[PDB]
């Protein structure tokens, strides 16, 4: 929804090439973009703090050798959560515009004769019925995460005596999960989460430069590419599964 | 409530205003001519192009790349196009 | 601005920018009909809604003014 | 005290929690019933029982300083 | 190496601002007070600084 | 027999017609044109149907409980 | 012919840069490097290399062709394009008996 | 890498009294960990 | 008289109507449809009369009438459990038939109607007669009627198609027609009541099955023998169509429940790997090439080959789900099959004059009628929840999968493939931009006339849809007495 | 239109006020430092 | 009340869908958000009785399917489980339609897209209340089309039109 008034302010532009400032222009997308990324990166005491990060101590909390690989998995993944976290929030509202003068161009300086009355359109927020959603669910990925901790998660809650979720005794890592892991693994991606943006931050905006020579080189270059489209997942998909249903009923109907 | 004519004449003449290897700013009229009028190249005259469709939104394809070569052609040729913002 | 689109093509839901001067009227003349069923569901509802478990007297509970399981149950409970 | 099945099958608690440690569960239960969950009215007997399944689970994790060792370190998993 | 003069090193090296180039003019006002590395990230955390004044006022 | 509305009919459409309606003239047999029709009118068939009866009456999952076998042959 | 397309390439070779390098301050200086190599080849004449040159060029595009190019969301591949079409046909259907 | 390096589990198995066998459905069916080999 | 003889005359009353009027009253062509449209709702409420006296729990056929004139080939009628949704569905197609070519039909618009009503009077009289050679006789007269309907009525190639419908049908008879005289010729007689308590010898069975599954997978049909269907259902007109892809398809899969199952019990049990190995490569390749049909109608009557497998699956699974609701699949089969036709070769080909999906595109823009039915049609066609559709191909393929679990699983694969080419041929007809630049004149949407034969088809898939006890109470009893085999426990009760 | 600033500010005053309200409990558990009674 | 929850959103869909030629665009608007509205009221309401106090509730209407063993009913138990699902389904179909008040103003057809989201909410609420798989089902494949409608609501886009097909092939 944050991003939909963004691509409202904007000619329906949805290009990150051609996003950046508005700051100024959308101060309050850009205050609950930022409350609900923060509840997206399990930034600490949020309401997806709670729900995202008890998962790999849940998932560290079943000491077999399953839970402690996927610990990991997790883990990067959490990094890279991180990564497009902020590269949303930094080239839409933290970075130098990259757009036309349209989206901009306000009406504090005159720039214009005859044509002060139109032509200025400088990418404003939208009314109450665009922006009462915002605020609703603003307060909610602030408190909602707290509040019902208990109700949920709890530690020997009764929500659920009505056989309506089956957990089996066999494999409880309730207790586990608070005290046998260890301090640093419950913190640890509370320490990812602050160290490894700050890089983004100092890797644009900063220095802007490694990664343009990450970019270019042939190592780097397909990495770019081959993660930009997909895995070549679909690629694999049109050629070699639906191509060859249109062929096949190529083949039963001609021959 | 679509592009006019002021819109766009004015508009365009603060891009090109901005130039350093143009004659003078005071060259410009509705007719100049790329070449003739401004002091402009055969190359300059696309770099040009890249800046129009980059603060107009749209895309200008190689085809009708070609005969926009004058300001004056540029003001007729978007206000043909309604896809401009 | 605004598409041009033919004017003879009947939609069912209206067409492409579609309001009668009568939106309201004919609003209000709906919304009887969804309030009138949906309390027409309500009752139904409140005459099939099943339990097992009766709720304590104290609590919170909307549904004691309306259901049948409960308000038969609660008033047999108020003989003693 | 501990609580046997016929008393403590009826407070309905949850099958992985029917340890014997779970005496403390069934007034906690109460609790979160009396006022809807809510973190901040049974903030104590919510430590309390916490005390009951921390202090069992230093005693759990104790014995595998003996049953550790009998293996000589070696992978019990 | 190629026969039109292409260096992936002289390529990537002038990956920098421009001492000199026809295209500031047109590209100043981005690097203005508007939009400032100072002004950009003047409100990076809009309720921040208030709401430290208020914490403080709590704890005392 | 009655009149429609009017239609840009496209000759290499109404052509590609033509030739889809009327291809079943041409066919020759040939050594690909053989084995593509006895692989899917035989050979696959066959293939399910063999399958078909080595796993017939094999399996019944009716009221198997714990300790028992979903197979019966 | 060979004047034509040769434009073409320039015309793409430095908004292929622009869609590689988000921050266009980099782009910025990026085209005088792509702008004075154009120069180096002024008075170029004979076809036989020249048609080369611009097959050689052409190479390298491939080489470092974008995963994904910018387009503006009304253009072909942009995310508005055809998206509220209007009817081709304004004028109503003619009296016939269906 | 994390096959040859992962720590081993820490807690013992819970211990149930009477190893919940009625409250699971019965004999016929998974019981809880009484007194059995680890 | 018996109701059901009733059944079998009014449409003759119609003929015998509409022919002689011009020695009455130039009389004007709508007369005649008038009499006709009437002639077939008549039908209708004497049949739904007998539903109304239709007991759903009795072994004994109902509604039969005593004769004692014996001869050699006497008409005997009867309507029990499985043949009354049959007659049911006759008649409550027949008049949506003739409403679909009101306008369609200008020359031999009494041959037309008397074709019609004569196909009608064939049609009923299949599922109504009580002995199989009785069953054979209205089964195979169908054929004239159809001959002359579709090289009078038809589109440009009907000369092959009405070549094509004639000598497939006659040729899998004749094989059907070796297996019914032979039962004759051991049991004395081919009365039900009488042919039913008959045992037969193991081998007589395998080579009774044969000869009847020659005739039956001519006329489902399955792949590979489906071509007449291709041509005498497109070239067909739009009437015609409707009848042979609602009605003629299905007394087939209603000679499964005479001919096949309660007399050929052992045959059935060890040649289900066969039949199975059939119908899940019907499925499979009726699929493939349905995706890459261009004819509009083509597609339509060929998907049609997809789902008769599925419901000849279950037939064949000699499980009382599968059985209920392979009527059920060949009954919603009826309402979809007939709309779409509709749709196609009805409300398309009337306004271009051409079936090529190449000349449609985005007809959403202009028909926001037409695409909304034909949105539920293809739904329909796709099996979706909420349409009876979906509750045939749901216990057919419990029912196909529980007897033969690699079978019913490469039959399942018709969830994923049947919704790829009903909304393949959806998106772009209705969908896919804005209309077709090949019309040079727009197009008005659906009149009354379709608005209303479409309604009723997508009304009664719905309805029965939600509510699918309407068909499947009055099945059970009858159909259970269709399945073979015991249980060790429950057999030989004393 | 100054009202969209204060909802701006407002919730982030909202926010960034939970955190360290919550940290000065919560604070202490999680790092280990105090358990939680 | 519990059986309310579940036609409401149908009844604001069809009168927005089938007679939105009568109420016109802010009226299909008006309707809808409402029954989304009176809808997400009931279900936190639910959320207090069902989960909190422990009462599990069942609705039988009429039977489905019939067939010897296999008795499938349209038949819906609510229970902790499925009030936990109803609240950010109906907190956000209520946000989401109030946002779209704003979004599509400038969309021509927007009564046909009020009637989809709310047709969305009705599948969703039949997916979650079910007493039984095959009725889950139905608001399984109803989300299904629902998707499908709405992927391609702009039917002109070719790009909306391959987009629709692989949400609803996959
Ligand atoms: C994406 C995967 C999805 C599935 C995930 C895994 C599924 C695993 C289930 C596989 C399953 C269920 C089949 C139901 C299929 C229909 C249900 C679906 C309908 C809807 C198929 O079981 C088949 O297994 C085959 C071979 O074992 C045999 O089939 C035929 O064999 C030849 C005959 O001569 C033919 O040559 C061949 O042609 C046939 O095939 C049969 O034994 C049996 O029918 C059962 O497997 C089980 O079989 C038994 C005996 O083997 C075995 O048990 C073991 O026995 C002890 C050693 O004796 C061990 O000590 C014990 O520890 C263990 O208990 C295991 O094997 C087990 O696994
Ligand atoms: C292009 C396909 C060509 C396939 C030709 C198959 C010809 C099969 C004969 C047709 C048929 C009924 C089928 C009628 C309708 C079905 C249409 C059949 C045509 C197939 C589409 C005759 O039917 C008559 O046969 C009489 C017995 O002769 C019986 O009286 C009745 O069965 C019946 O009247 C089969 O009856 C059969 O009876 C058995 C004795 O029980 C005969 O002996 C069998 O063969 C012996 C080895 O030789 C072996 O000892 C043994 O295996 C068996 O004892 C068979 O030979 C056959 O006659
Ligand atoms: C496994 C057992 C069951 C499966 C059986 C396997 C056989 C299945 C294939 C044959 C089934 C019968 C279909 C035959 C249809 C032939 C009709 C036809 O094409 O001609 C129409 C044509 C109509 O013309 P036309 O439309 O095709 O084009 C020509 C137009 N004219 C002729 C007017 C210039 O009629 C003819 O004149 C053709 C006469 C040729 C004789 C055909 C012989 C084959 C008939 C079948 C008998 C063979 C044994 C059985
Ligand atoms: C009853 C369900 C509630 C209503 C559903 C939507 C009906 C809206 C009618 C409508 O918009 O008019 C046609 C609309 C009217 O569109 P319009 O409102 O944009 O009209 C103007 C634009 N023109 C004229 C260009 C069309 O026609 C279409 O645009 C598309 C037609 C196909 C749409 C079919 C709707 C789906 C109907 C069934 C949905 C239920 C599926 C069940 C799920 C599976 C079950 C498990
Ligand atoms: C390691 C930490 C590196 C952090 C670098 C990312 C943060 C900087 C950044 O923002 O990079 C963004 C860039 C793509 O963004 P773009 O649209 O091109 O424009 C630039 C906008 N910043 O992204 C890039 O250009 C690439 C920079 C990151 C490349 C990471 C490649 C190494 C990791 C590959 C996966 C390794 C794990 C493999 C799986 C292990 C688990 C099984
Ligand atoms: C629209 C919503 C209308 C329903 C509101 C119901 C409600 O507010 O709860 C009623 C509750 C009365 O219960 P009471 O007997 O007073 O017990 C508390 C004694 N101090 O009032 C109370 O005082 C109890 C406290 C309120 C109930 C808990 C509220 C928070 C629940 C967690 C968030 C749920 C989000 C969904
Ligand atoms: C039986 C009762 C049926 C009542 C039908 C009444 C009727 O009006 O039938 C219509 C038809 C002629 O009626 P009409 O519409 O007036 O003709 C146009 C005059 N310009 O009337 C007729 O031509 C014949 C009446 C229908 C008889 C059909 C019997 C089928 C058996
Ligand atoms: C029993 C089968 C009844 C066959 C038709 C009985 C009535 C009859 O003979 O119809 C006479 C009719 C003469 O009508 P006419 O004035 O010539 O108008 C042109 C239509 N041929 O001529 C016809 O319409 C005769 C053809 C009717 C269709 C024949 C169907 C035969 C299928 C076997
Ligand atoms: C469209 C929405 C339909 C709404 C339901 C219409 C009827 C509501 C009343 C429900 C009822 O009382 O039964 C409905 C009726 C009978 O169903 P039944 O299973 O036989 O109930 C008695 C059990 N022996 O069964 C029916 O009426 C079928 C529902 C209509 C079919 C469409
Ligand atoms: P005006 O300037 O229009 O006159 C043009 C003339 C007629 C002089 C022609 O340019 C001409 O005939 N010149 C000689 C032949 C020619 O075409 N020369 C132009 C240069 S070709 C060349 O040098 C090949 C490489 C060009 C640069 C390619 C850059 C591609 C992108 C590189 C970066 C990719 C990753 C971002």
């Amino acid at each position: 929804l944050g991003a939909g008034s963004v691509i409202h302010a904007v000619a329906d532009n949805q290009d990150f090439r051609k996003f950046g400032g508005l700051i100024s222009y959308l101060p309050l997308t850009y205050s609950v973009m930022l409350i609900a990324s923060l509840s997206l990166v399990a930034f600490p005491f949020m309401t997806g703090f709670y729900s995202k990060d008890f998962i790999l101590e849940s998932a560290y909390g079943q000491f077999s050798f399953s839970g402690v690989a996927v610990y990991i998995i997790a883990t990067i993944g959490a990094i890279f959560t991180t990564l497009y976290s902020v590269k949303v929030l930094y080239l839409t509202f933290l970075s130098n515009p990259n757009g036309p003068r349209t989206y901009y161009r306000l009406a504090i300086d005159n720039f214009f004769s005859a044509q002060a009355i139109k032509s200025y359109k400088p990418a404003h927020e939208g009314d109450f019925f665009l922006t009462l959603p915002l605020v609703i669910l603003a307060l909610f990925s602030i408190f909602f995460g707290f509040i019902t901790k208990d109700i949920f998660i709890g530690l020997g809650s009764n929500f659920f005596v009505d056989n309506s979720l089956f957990i089996h005794p066999i494999h409880e890592i309730m207790i586990d999960t608070e005290f046998a892991v260890p301090v640093l693994f419950k913190l640890l991606p509370f320490i990812f989460t602050i160290s490894f943006s700050v890089i983004a931050l100092t890797l644009s905006e900063l220095l802007s430069e490694l990664v343009i020579y990450f970019k270019f080189s042939r190592f780097g270059y397909n990495i770019f590419g081959f993660f930009n489209q997909r895995f070549l997942i679909e690629f694999f998909y049109n050629k070699y599964i639906t191509n060859l249903i249109l062929n096949l009923g190529g083949q039963i109907t001609k021959i | 409530e679509g592009l006019q004519k002021v819109e766009v004449y004015e508009r365009i003449k603060s891009l090109l205003a901005g130039f350093d290897k143009v004659n003078d700013p005071n060259n410009i009229t509705e007719t100049a001519h790329f070449a003739n009028d401004l002091g402009l190249d055969s190359l300059d005259t696309v770099e040009v192009v890249m800046a129009i469709e980059e603060e107009f939104s749209i895309e200008i394809p190689d085809k009708d790349a070609d005969q926009i070569h004058s300001v004056d052609k540029a003001i007729e040729y978007i206000l043909r196009q309604p896809d401009a913002h | 601005p605004k598409i041009p689109y033919p004017k003879h093509v009947w939609s069912p839901a209206g067409g492409w920018y579609a309001q009668p001067a009568n939106w309201k009227q004919n609003t209000a003349i709906f919304g009887l009909v969804i309030f009138g069923i949906t309390a027409m569901v309500w009752k139904y509802s409140a005459e099939h809604e099943v339990r097992h478990k009766m709720p304590e007297p104290d609590r919170f509970y909307p549904s004691r003014y309306w259901v049948k399981q409960i308000k038969d149950y609660e008033r047999a409970q108020k003989e003693k | 005290r501990r609580a046997t099945r016929e008393e403590m099958r009826d407070a309905k608690v949850p099958l992985a929690y029917r340890d014997s440690c779970a005496h403390l569960l069934i007034p906690l239960n109460r609790c979160r019933y009396e006022t809807y969950y809510l973190p901040w009215k049974c903030e104590d007997e919510r430590h309390s029982y916490e005390k009951c399944q921390y202090l069992e689970f230093k005693k759990r994790v104790q014995k595998m300083e003996e049953l550790r060792e009998a293996k000589g370190g070696a992978r019990s998993n | 190496p190629n026969i039109t003069g292409f260096d992936m090193r002289e390529f990537l090296r002038h990956t920098k601002t421009p001492t000199y180039d026809p295209w500031e003019r047109h590209e100043a006002w981005r690097y203005t007070g508007r939009f400032s590395r100072f002004n950009r990230f003047k409100g990076a955390l809009p309720g921040f600084g208030i709401a430290t004044v208020a914490f403080t006022a709590y704890c005392v | 027999g009655l009149q429609h509305y009017k239609i840009a009919m496209d000759p290499a459409l109404v052509r590609l017609g033509s030739m889809i309606s009327n291809r079943y003239k041409y066919f020759r047999w040939t050594k690909r044109t053989a084995l593509v029709s006895f692989m899917y009118v035989v050979v696959v068939p066959s293939t399910i149907g063999y399958l078909a009866y080595k796993t017939d009456g094999l399996w019944d999952l009716r009221a198997k409980r714990r300790g028992d076998l979903i197979s019966e042959r | 012919s060979n004047r034509q397309a040769a434009l073409s390439l320039y015309r793409r070779a430095l908004k292929l840069a622009l869609d590689w390098t988000v921050h266009r301050n980099l782009w910025r200086g990026q085209a005088l490097y792509i702008r004075s190599l154009f120069e180096k080849n002024r008075n170029v004449t004979d076809p036989r290399l020249q048609r080369a040159l611009l097959k050689e060029t052409e190479k390298l595009l491939e080489k470092w062709k974008h995963p994904d190019p910018y387009c503006p969301p009304t253009a072909p591949g942009g995310s508005k394009y055809e998206r509220n079409l209007p009817v081709p046909n304004l004028e109503p259907p003619p009296p016939l008996k269906f | 890498v994390v096959k040859l390096t992962y720590p081993d589990r820490v807690s013992y198995p819970r211990e149930f009294e009477g190893g919940l066998e009625r409250e699971l459905g019965g004999a016929g069916a998974v019981r809880a960990f009484l007194c059995l080999d680890d | 008289m018996s109701l059901l003889y009733v059944l079998l005359i009014i449409p003759i009353i119609g003929i015998f109507l509409i022919s002689t009027i011009d020695s009455f009253y130039f009389f004007n062509v709508s007369y005649y449809k008038k009499i006709a449209l009437i002639t077939t709702i008549l039908n209708l409420i004497v049949s739904l009369i007998i539903y109304i006296l239709f007991d759903f729990s009795n072994n004994q056929f109902q509604f039969i009438q005593e004769n004692l004139d014996l001869s050699f080939y006497d008409i005997y009628l009867g309507v029990d459990g499985v043949s009354i949704y049959f007659v049911l569905l006759t008649t409550i197609i027949m008049p949506i038939a003739l409403v679909s070519n009101w306008n369609s039909i200008t020359n031999n618009i009494k041959s037309y109607l008397i074709i019609m009503l004569l196909l009608e009077t064939l049609l009923l009289a299949v599922f109504l007669v009580l002995d199989v050679l009785l069953f054979y006789i209205f089964f195979e007269s169908i054929l004239p009627p159809l001959f002359i309907l579709i090289g009078l009525f038809g589109s440009s190639n009907k000369v092959r198609a009405s070549f094509y419908i004639f000598l497939y049908t006659l040729l899998g008879s004749l094989f059907l027609l070796l297996s019914i005289l032979t039962m004759s010729s051991i049991v004395g007689t081919t009365y039900f009541d009488v042919l039913l308590k008959s045992s037969f010898e193991y081998t007589t069975q395998l080579f009774l099955f044969f000869g009847i599954f020659i005739a039956f997978a001519v006329k489902t049909p399955v792949w590979g023998l489906n071509s007449w269907l291709l041509r005498a259902h497109v070239e067909s007109p739009l009437g015609g169509s409707i009848v042979l892809a609602a009605i003629v398809l299905k007394l087939s899969l209603y000679g499964v429940f005479r001919l096949i199952l309660p007399i050929l019990p052992q045959a059935s049990l060890n040649l289900t790997y066969i039949v199975y190995a059939i119908g899940a490569i019907t499925v499979l390749y009726a699929s493939f090439s349905t995706l890459r049909t261009v004819d509009v109608k083509e597609l339509i009557a060929y998907s049609s080959v997809a789902h008769a497998a599925i419901y000849l699956m279950g037939v064949f699974s000699n499980t009382i789900q599968g059985l209920e609701g392979a009527i059920l699949l060949g009954l919603a089969h009826g309402f979809v099959s007939s709309g779409l036709f509709i749709c196609a070769g009805g409300i398309l080909y009337d306004r271009t004059g051409t079936r090529l999906i190449y000349f449609f595109r985005g007809l959403t823009q202009i028909m926001p009628l037409f695409s909304l039915f034909f949105f539920i049609l293809c739904l329909g066609n796709a099996g979706t929840p909420l349409t009876l559709n979906f509750v045939g191909e749901f216990m057919s393929l419990y029912g196909t999968l529980e007897r033969l679990p690699i079978a019913g699983m490469l039959a399942s694969t018709s969830i994923i493939f049947s919704a790829a080419y009903s909304i393949y041929m959806y998106n772009r007809i209705a969908f896919g931009g804005s209309v077709s630049l090949y019309f040079i004149d727009c197009f008005r949407d659906l009149t009354k006339r379709e608005f209303f034969i479409l309604f009723t088809l997508v009304s009664f898939t719905v309805i029965l849809g939600i509510y699918p006890s309407f068909v499947l109470d009055g099945l059970h009893y009858n159909i259970s007495s269709v399945v073979y085999g015991i249980e060790p426990n429950a057999s030989y009760l004393t | 239109s100054r009202v969209h600033r204060f909802l701006a500010t407002g919730l982030g005053a909202s926010m960034w006020f939970w955190i360290f309200y919550r940290a000065k409990k919560d604070g202490p558990v999680l790092l280990g430092w105090k358990h939680p009674w | 009340m519990y059986l309310s929850i579940i036609i409401l959103p149908l009844l604001g869909s069809v009168v927005s869908g089938f007679f939105g030629r009568k109420v016109g665009v802010s009226g299909a608007q008006l309707i809808t958000c409402s029954s989304v509205i009176i809808t997400t009221i009931l279900s936190i309401i639910a959320f207090f009785e069902v989960g909190f106090n422990n009462i599990p509730v069942t609705i039988n209407i009429f039977r489905w399917i019939d067939s010897e063993w296999f008795i499938i009913n349209w038949g819906f138990q609510y229970d902790s489980l499925t009030v936990s699902m109803l609240i950010p389904v109906l907190i956000i179909s209520s946000l989401v339609h109030i946002y779209s008040i704003s979004y599509m103003s400038s969309d021509p057809h927007n009564q046909r897209f009020f009637s989809y989201l709310s047709l969305f909410t009705f599948m969703m609420i039949i997916l979650v209340t079910a007493n039984n798989y095959l009725l889950m089902f139905v608001g399984w494949e109803g989300v299904g089309v629902c998707s499908y409608l709405l992927v391609s609501f702009w039917f002109t886009r070719i790009a909306a039109n391959q987009s629709s097909i692989s949400a609803f092939l996959t």
